[PDB]
């Protein structure tokens, strides 16, 4: 399964399909775009769970590909 | 404020998603996109109270049927919705309101039975006394057709679910 879990803010929540070249702007430009949500004022984490809940912050422009099977969280700046 | 957990549930094309992006976003969803899992969140107010909604989206088709039964225990209201132009989607209801019952074995949970995209009177092949009639049939449960697209009876599903909650 080709997806990604993603906690946002409002404790909302949204699993993305991920199709092989988009970037992770691009699998949740919708999930944000509905809840009002704008990428350039908010931050995305990857949640690490070898280091209990720890969140490491990607760039907007990550491969979405390699992300698979993470889980994510978008604050705002 | 109190919290309230609602569900919306049915078939896949059906307009469960454009009905909530609706109600919370106040915009039309015109593209179908299937949906995997989502949730939203909006502060509204009913019967001049503060209320914060928390809305679970669902996806129409479930592979792992079995998934379903985990977002009915925490559901405290559910929307059971089905479209007017897709007599498939009417017949599905019965399957997922036994389901909701046999989670929680209590034939009484506060739902509410809607015949969406009502703007498309000319395609449809579920009737208005047909719907009421199996509203009827499920104990008085609450029924209303809606339209995503024309903004109707939007608002009416989520509030009407919040009257049911507070008994
Ligand atoms: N005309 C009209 N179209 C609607 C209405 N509600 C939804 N649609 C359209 O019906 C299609 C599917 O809408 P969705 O809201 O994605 O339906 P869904 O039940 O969420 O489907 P799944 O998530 O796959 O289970 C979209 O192309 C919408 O634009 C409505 O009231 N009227
Ligand atoms: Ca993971
Ligand atoms: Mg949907």
């Amino acid at each position: 399964s080709n997806t990604i879990r993603v906690f946002l803010p409002n404790k909302q929540r949204t699993v993305v399909n991920v199709r092989n070249g988009m970037s992770l702007h691009d699998c949740l430009m919708k999930a944000l775009k509905v809840r009002g949500l704008q990428p350039e004022c908010c931050a995305v984490f990857r949640l690490l769970h070898e280091h209990k809940g720890k969140k490491a912050r990607l760039d907007w422009n990550t491969d979405a590909a390699s992300l698979i099977g993470e889980e994510l969280q978008v604050d705002f700046l | 404020m109190r919290e309230y957990k609602l569900v919306v549930l049915g078939s896949g094309g059906v307009g469960k998603s454009a009905l909530t992006v609706q109600f919370v976003q106040g915009i039309f969803v015109e593209k179908y996109d299937p949906t995997i899992e989502d949730s939203y969140r909006k502060q509204v107010e009913v019967d001049c109270q503060q209320c914060m909604l928390e809305i679970l989206d669902t996806a129409g088709t479930e592979q792992f049927t079995a998934m379903r039964d985990l977002y009915m225990k925490n559901g405290q209201g559910f929307a059971l919705v089905y479209s007017i132009t897709a007599q498939s989607t009417f017949n599905d209801l019965q399957d997922l309101r036994e389901q909701i019952l046999r989670v929680k074995d209590t034939e009484d949970v506060p739902m509410i039975l809607v015949g969406n995209k009502c703007d498309l009177e000319d395609e449809r092949v579920v009737g208005k006394e047909q719907g009421q009639n199996l509203a009827r049939q499920w104990c008085n449960c609450a029924f209303l057709e809606s339209s995503a697209k024309s903004k109707i009876n939007v608002n009416e599903i989520f509030y009407d679910l919040v009257r049911q909650i507070n008994r």
